[PDB]
DNA sequence: CGTCCGAAGAGATTCAGAG
DNA sequence: CTCTGAATCTCTTCCTCGTGTGGTCAGGACG
RNA sequence: GCAGAGGUUCUAGCUACACCCUCUAUAAAAAACUAAGGACCACACGA
């Protein structure tokens, strides 16, 4: 129908043109009648009558009077619908401004009258007059006058002095202020001001005048002279409690508006005394105040059972609110909740729907098939009988429940998985059945776990719900290429019992014709499970691309997992089956599974995987006993030897040798050791324990204890649990975080004492509430990051962009943290990837990684590959298909239109809820070592010493691959030279982190220039050296003498001829900062290389996740260098230390403001390149934007975030992250107007600002400048083009205010105020329906 | 019954696009008196569309073909 | 399980005509929430998502056109437009801001 | 029978001491 | 000596659904 | 309700989106047609 949603204030003659009536009278009924009043808050002449084609007299009814107004009612006859349809306004005696517009964060009424706010509300709320056009009189007509002030200037001056109170007097200030001489004004005054403060609140104002300029608005309608009302549909005011017919409500705020109103007038009309006028006029503005918003006054009206009366913008904003109420949630129809049941003998695309709810979900569609069937004649029989529920009922629910999937909702949907379509199964029980292996996915439980179940109703809805919404479609989890139907608890442990190796068993050493008859042999009971036998096995090989070549060989496997290989399908290999099978090897079976056959003998293999283990689990008998548990019988010596170790370490506090806080630390320190000794012994008296008879000798096997094959398996509960259970417990934190010096030595299987329970219960409760307020925030975070990334869909298939990010391994230096296999996968390259052989192309330019590129990547060790990404593709408002890669769920090149924001939003929302809220380089591995950005020079030892604190120690092994990274500091010592190989285990580099010593260039004497001892760096005896030395002193250290000199060490000869440092002409000069130890006096010998001096020297959970996708500023940001240059301090760190780095080609040095006490990294008079570390911190991520590339910021932050998810074992995609990043930079400050239309003083989206560039590019015209902005997703989602979409994220009043000033026009088109508006949303199955749309312009 | 729709991925690449093609035979099978080209194993129509797209008897571009000819027959009805 | 269990095909509205009441004491239907949303939102659910949006919750002729479509045997939406969204219309009109469908 | 009577994070707001 | 960055003073959010219980104004004469 | 009028029934039933029948001054012979007022706040519980 409409195209486009527009937004503007409202004139009071557009008000007056809503209106249908005046609502002169406050009382809304008359509640004995139920009649609405004539001029009441309800009355059916100025909305509509209250009883559809009633009139109030009754003389006009239905047909033949309908659309005539009957003189005596005045109402005319209507539908019903016409009370909410047609709006009313009030006059307002005293014209009241708007709060949302007089009080805002940037106060626009404020802002337009360049007043402060503080004179606004005394002159609106009658403190005090605004002198408005001052004339002849001193005054100005913008300034604010006091009441005794008013009287004197009343004295001093008459006609001309004209100061008045109250929102009409702002009115008229704003009625007299002009738009276009302010802007011109504006203008020069921006041109004339040179402050940067001054100039930025000028922009505001200047943007703010423009923005009315260009909008259909006036100043003065910001002030309302006459005040809509609220339809009376909408505030029925018919609760009908038991004949009571009432309720306090906003209803209650009309009413004393209209009475303020009233009053206001009729003491106008009665020529009032001056004073009990303007206090009227304050108490009605303060009531259309409290009115348009409750809160924003700062008194809120109240007598609703005394709490706050909620406010009509109450209403509109807030989860209370409406927008986020039922405009984004709306209660649905064919819905119905049950508790969850297992129901195993289901099929993974079916579920189990309980008989009665089925009748009561798909009464509909029942009652048309009666009626086709012919046996209800009429729509009326076929309800009665539905309620007869007879046996012909019954039978048309099953034919309905045959094809009618029903979308099943877990309560909490963090993941698209949350809600699967299922094909509904009637089952007797009230209880809703979901399949097994799903219920991993769904994250649900059966602890009463309820799910919501909707019925997709058109065909468009059923063939959508089957498509896509279909557990058999979602195999693989979005947010990672993994199965997310892995079996979970019991099938694997079933699985785990099957396929597994005793000794010896009954059956063992037979020989096996096939699986058929391990199966008969095991039900005959001539053959355990878990017996090894010589059978073959007839294995099909998919090497042959869609042929199968079977082959036939005899293999040593049990009899167990002979069996589970006729569930195998035939495709896969025998070798996966052989093993121990359990979680992480079956998730593996079935993702080769998915990966080599298709889809559907994937859901097959699941499906019969689940039965099987299910019914072998329990012909197994897996219990848990008590005699189950073990407890190592060194436990007790180990516990004895750790108490009497803290007994010795008690009695040497007691002697004093060792501090309290050495004490315990040490007692913390042995008591771990105690502990970890426990839980090996534990280990290795329950992994092997079980000694079996082997025909012939007894032989140790792995034990068969049923804890520990649940813990082995990965069924459930991890070795920690087991280790909490029978070993001791250990050191448990209390709750501030301070580990409690006695631990729980005590374990589950035995008593706990009274004083372990506390201590345990401690962390316990901790745990708990720290996993609520888990809830709470993992839900805020999901909600920002769909609000940022909702307007992200697949609208090109290959933009083309060379541009990509560079995806290599991470490496911290222990390991490898993340394979490039993993990262790379399902990414389509960004250009020809060579092989590490010269001018050898193993992948093209643009081609989509599946499993076999990446194999064949890793054969021929490609170490780094640059990749596209989301943030490289140039498409405008959507993302390039080839960018994006692989779906991640359907194994394929993403599909046209899939919307992959709200994917990747929900993907890392999700483990929210997981993730907690609260040198010498050792080489594993013999390896080339490699350096990189190395700036060092050998001392007088020879070992090499670096300047340069950007160079990595990255290892380079045979293949060539970088096995092992690490980073050096400033003057760190190198052991071994760069370039040759080094010996796994040995210390490549030896640095001491605490010092930080200083290279000599030339080898000389120092000289003191500036470093005189008498005026200050006085030498100080240094005990541990036994020498003074000449400490250089700090600023604050020193006197103010020494202040003014600043420090440089000279190297000369030995006649004193100053010697100068290579490649410049200048004499080698070091700038020493404060508490630098100077060991070495004046006049003493210094060798090249060698240290002249030495400077002795974060949250990681979803905190830490908030902080980097809201890009917020650390509290010691690193500085960084903004161009390359040389450095020097401009201030002795006088208020705050000045740095200058000027560039010898670029005139223009970056000033920065450096801190005094913030410890700088570069050396004083080093020479630094662009993006450097000046400062040691968290380094600014809108830093990282400004200096190095979007690309660069792209791959520090999704590492950050990585790491952060890495750290609680939750692996998901980094393009997740990057589609995040390229929302959070959607808006690009421009550096520069050139040609462009828009101001080089503003910010605009960078897709708006890159088709301008386009543009100006394809014609003969100037190419605008741009610099990208990194904005937080709040930031983002609240800046974004669609008023609408950040009204739903969070503010509603600053939105729909800035939104109405700038007359802004929302054109839909973004995949959310889609949602609000209810039409097609460009998902994938509406993105053809929008394009048409779109091409129909 | 269809129960995996992977088969008619394969025959529309789209996916989302194959929703779209298989709603449009689908409401001509039932609001339309359209006979199931696929042979109608107890399937409501919703099915014998996606049997048809994975048969290959209805695709989009065979679906605009027969309601062109549709077109023509009703000028042919004309006369 | 007794008390727990709860279904509607079609019940009483609110004076929002949001159709579905909530709550199991009166005969209403589970909140489709903005989880729930954005849960289908990443799907390529779009047709399910708009008739859940319109046809279910509050369309004064969808939901009576539904019905007879669906007692009819055709399962045709009509989209319309959501009549919480005029009552946001009608309420921000209310507050001043002039709001409006242009086309 | 009407009928009047913490918390945390962030953006304005001072404000200010310093080059 | 007029604006530094810095201290200060309001504004907005702080999951997501169920299920039960309850309690509720404006505003009384008045011709 | 062809327009006016009356209407079997299967609450009420020319509009709610409505719809059909017979009849000529006024009701009585007949089958097929269709969804209802619930606001706010606290407590508790379950996920
Ligand atoms: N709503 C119309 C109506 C009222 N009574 C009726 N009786 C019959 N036979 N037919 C009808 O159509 C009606
Ligand atoms: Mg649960």
């Amino acid at each position: 129908e409409f195209d486009a949603i527009k937004i503007a204030l409202a004139s009071p003659d557009m008000i007056r043109s809503w209106s249908f009536g005046e609502v002169k009278k406050p009382e809304t009924i008359n509640y004995r009648t139920f009649k609405p009043e004539r001029d009441g808050l309800f009355c059916a002449r100025i909305f509509g009558p209250v009883k559809d084609y009633e009139c109030l007299c009754g003389k006009y009814k239905r047909l033949k009077h309908r659309g005539v107004i009957c003189e005596k009612c005045g109402v005319e006859v209507t539908q019903t619908k016409v009370r909410r349809e047609r709006m009313g306004h009030i006059e307002l005696a005293s014209p009241t401004a708007h709060i949302w517009f007089l009080k805002s964060l940037p106060s626009r009424i404020g802002l337009l009258l360049d007043m402060p706010l503080r004179d606004i509300e005394r002159v609106l709320y009658f403190e005090s007059y605004v002198v408005i056009e001052g004339g002849m009189t001193n005054l100005e007509r913008q300034q604010i006058l006091t009441e005794e002030q008013y009287l004197d200037a009343l004295e001093e001056f008459g006609d001309e002095f004209d100061a008045k109170m109250g929102a009409e007097a702002i009115q008229a200030l704003l009625k007299s202020m002009d738009l276009e001489q302010e802007c011109e004004q504006l203008r020069e005054e921006l041109n004339e001001t040179n402050s940067e403060t001054k100039r930025k609140k000028l922009t505001k104002r200047i943007k703010l005048l423009e923005a009315f300029v260009q909008s259909g608005n006036k100043p003065e309608w910001m002030i309302l002279t006459v005040l809509p009302v609220l339809p009376p549909d909408l505030r029925p005011l018919v609760p009908l409690d038991g004949g009571r017919f009432a309720t306090s409500d906003l209803n209650d705020l009309y009413r004393r508006v209209i009475n303020r109103n009233n009053r206001l007038k009729r003491l106008l009309d009665l020529a009032a005394p001056d004073i009990i006028v303007r206090n009227e006029k304050r108490m009605l503005q303060e009531a259309v105040d409290a009115l348009l918003d409750n809160g924003r006054r700062g008194r809120a009206i109240t007598g609703s059972n005394k709490r706050p009366l909620k406010s009509l913008a109450d209403m509109i904003k807030g989860k209370q609110g409406r927008f986020r109420q039922n405009l984004l949630g709306k209660r649905v129809d064919y819905s119905g909740r049950s508790v969850i049941t297992v129901g195993p003998y289901l099929r993974l695309h079916q579920c189990g729907l309980p008989k009665k709810m089925a009748l009561e979900l798909f009464k509909p569609f029942i009652y048309g098939k009666l009626e086709l069937r012919g046996l209800a004649t009429t729509i009326k029989a076929a309800k009665k009988m539905v309620e007869r529920e007879e046996a012909v009922v019954w039978d048309i629910l099953d034919e309905v429940i045959r094809e009618h999937p029903v979308l099943l909702n877990r309560a909490p949907t963090l993941h698209r998985l949350g809600i699967q379509a299922f094909e509904p199964v009637l089952i007797e029980g009230k209880a809703i059945q979901l399949h097994p292996l799903v219920c991993a996915a769904y994250n649900a439980d059966f602890d009463g776990d309820q799910m919501a179940v909707h019925v997709p109703l058109t065909l468009e809805a059923q063939l959508e719900a089957r498509a896509l919404m279909m557990s058999t479609n979602n195999i693989l989890s979005p947010a990672n290429g993994e199965p997310i139907i892995v079996p979970s608890q019991d099938v694997v442990l079933g699985l785990y019992y099957m396929t597994r190796d005793c000794v010896n068993a009954k059956g063992e050493g037979m020989v096996l014709t096939g699986p058929k008859e391990a199966e008969r042999l095991y039900r005959s009971g001539l053959a355990s499970l878990h017996a090894r036998v010589k059978v073959r096995i007839t294995e099909y090989e998919k090497d042959a691309n869609g042929e199968l070549v079977a082959k036939t060989s005899l293999k040593d496997t049990t009899v167990g997992r002979a069996i589970l290989w006729m569930i195998v399908p035939k495709g896969l290999p025998y070798s996966i089956v052989n093993q121990a099978l359990g979680k992480k090897a079956i998730s593996k079976m079935l993702n080769t599974c998915y990966r080599i056959l298709g889809l559907k003998p994937t859901v097959i293999f699941a499906d019969q995987i689940m039965y099987t283990g299910f019914a072998y689990a329990a012909r197994s008998g897996a219990s848990v006993g008590i005699d189950d548990m073990v407890i190592p019988e060194k436990k007790h010596e180990i516990i004895s030897e750790a108490e009497a170790e803290v007994a010795e370490i008690q009695e040497q506090f007691q002697s004093g040798l060792v501090t309290a806080g050495e004490r315990y630390n040490k007692v913390i320190d042995i008591w771990a050791a105690a502990n970890d000794r426990v839980s090996k012994a534990m280990m290795d008296n329950l992994q092997t324990e079980t000694v079996i008879n082997r025909d012939g000798q007894e032989e140790k096997q792995v034990s068969f204890n049923s804890i520990y094959m649940m813990a082995d398996s990965g069924a459930r509960g991890s070795a920690a649990q087991i280790r909490q259970l029978a070993g001791m417990r250990g050191l448990m934190a209390k709750p501030d975080g301070s580990i409690i010096e006695t631990p729980i030595t005590a374990n589950f299987r035995e008593g706990l004492n009274v004083l372990q329970y506390f201590i345990s219960t401690h962390g316990a409760r901790k745990g708990l509430a720290d996993t609520a307020l888990k809830t709470a925030n993992s839900g805020y975070l999901t909600r920002r990051l769909v609000d940022v990334a909702q307007d992200l869909v697949v609208t090109e298939d290959d933009c083309g962009t060379h541009e990509g990010i560079m995806m290599t391994p991470v490496i911290e230096g222990g390991d490898v943290k993340e394979p490039l296999r993993d990262r790379v996968l399902g990414r389509v390259t960004a250009e020809d990837v060579l092989k590490p052989g010269t001018a050898d192309i193993l992948v093209p330019r643009n081609t989509l990684l599946h499993e076999q590129w990446c194999d064949l990547l890793e054969e021929n060790s490609v170490d780094a590959v640059k990749v596209r990404s989301v943030v490289s593709c140039d498409t405008d408002f959507g993302v390039c298909a080839h960018c994006y890669g692989r779906d991640l769920a359907r194994g394929h090149i993403i599909n046209k239109g899939e919307a992959i924001g709200v994917i990747a939003a929900q993907s890392i929302g999700e483990p929210g809820t997981q993730l907690t809220m609260r040198s010498s380089i050792q080489v594993k591995n013999k390896g080339s070592i490699k350096l990189s950005n190395v700036k060092s020079v050998v001392n007088s030892s020879g070992k090499l010493v670096i300047t340069s604190r950007n160079t990595e120690l990255k290892l380079i092994d045979e293949f060539g691959r970088t096995k092992e990274s690490y980073k050096v500091p400033y003057g760190a010592v190198l052991a071994k030279g760069d370039g040759e190989q080094v010996a796994g285990g040995e210390t490549v580099a030896n640095w001491d982190p605490h010092t930080m010593p200083v290279i000599t260039e030339v080898s000389g004497f120092v000289r003191f220039t500036d470093m005189i001892d008498g005026q200050t760096i006085t030498r100080q005896t240094d005990e541990l050296t036994g020498l003074s030395s000449l400490v250089v002193l700090d600023s604050a250290e020193r006197t103010a003498g020494g202040k003014d000199l600043r420090p440089a060490l000279k190297i000369v000869d030995a006649q004193g001829n100053d010697v100068l440092i290579p490649g410049t002409d200048m004499p080698a000069q070091y700038f020493l900062p404060g508490k630098a130890i100077v060991q070495l006096e004046d006049g003493v010998q210094i060798s090249s290389g060698d240290t002249l001096a030495r400077i002795p020297q974060i949250t990681g959970g979803l905190p830490r996740v908030a902080d980097l996708f809201e890009a917020r500023r650390p509290k010691e940001p690193a500085i960084l260098a903004e161009i390359s240059g040389i450095v020097s301090f401009g201030k002795e760190t006088k208020g705050k230390r000045r740095l200058v780095i000027t560039p010898v080609d670029g005139s223009d040095p970056y000033e920065e403001m450096i801190p005094k006490w913030r410890q700088l990294n570069v050396f004083e008079g080093e020479r630094v390149e662009r993006g450097d570390v000046i400062s040691d911190g968290p380094e600014a991520p809108h830093d990282i934007l400004r200096l190095r590339g979007v690309h660069a910021v792209t791959r520090y932050i999704v590492n950050e975030v990585q790491d952060v998810y890495r750290l609680q074992g939750v692996k998901i995609n980094d393009k997740h992250i990057e589609v995040i990043v390229r929302q959070m930079l959607r808006k690009a400050t421009i550096v520069n107007a050139g040609s462009s239309d828009f101001l080089e003083g503003e910010q605009v989206e960078y897709s708006r600002v890159k088709i301008a560039n386009r543009e100006l590019e394809a014609n003969g015209k100037v190419g605008a400048t741009y610099s990208r902005d990194l904005l937080g997703i709040t930031k983002a989602s609240l800046a974004t083009e669609s008023f609408i979409s950040a009204a739903s994220f969070q503010e509603t009043t600053r939105v729909l205010t800035e939104a109405a000033v700038a007359g802004k026009r929302d054109e839909l088109r973004g995949l959310k105020e889609n949602v609000i508006v209810g039409r097609l949303i460009p998902a994938g199955t509406g993105y053809a329906y929008h394009q048409d749309r779109m091409r129909r312009r | 019954a269809r129960v995996t729709v992977q088969d008619a991925v394969e025959k529309i690449g789209n996916r989302f696009d194959l929703v779209l093609v298989a709603a449009r035979r689908a409401r001509q099978m039932q609001v339309g008196g359209k006979d199931p080209l696929v042979p109608e194993e107890n399937d409501k129509t919703t099915v014998i569309a996606l049997r048809e797209i994975e048969e290959g008897l209805i695709n989009n571009q065979i679906l605009d073909v027969r309601e062109r000819q549709e077109q023509q027959e009703q000028e042919a009805a004309e006369l | 399980v007794d008390d727990k269990m709860h279904a509607r095909s079609t019940g009483s509205y609110s004076l929002v005509t949001q159709q579905p009441l909530g709550g199991k004491a009166q005969f209403g239907g589970q909140r489709f929430g903005e989880m729930e949303v954005w849960a289908l939102e990443a799907y390529g659910a779009a047709y399910t998502l708009q008739e859940m949006l319109t046809v279910k919750s509050d369309d004064v002729n969808g939901r009576t056109k539904m019905y007879k479509n669906i007692v009819d045997g055709n399962h045709q939406m009509e989209p319309g437009m959501p009549e919480s969204f005029n009552v946001l219309l009608k309420e921000i009109r209310s507050l001043g801001i002039n709001i409006e469908l242009e086309d």
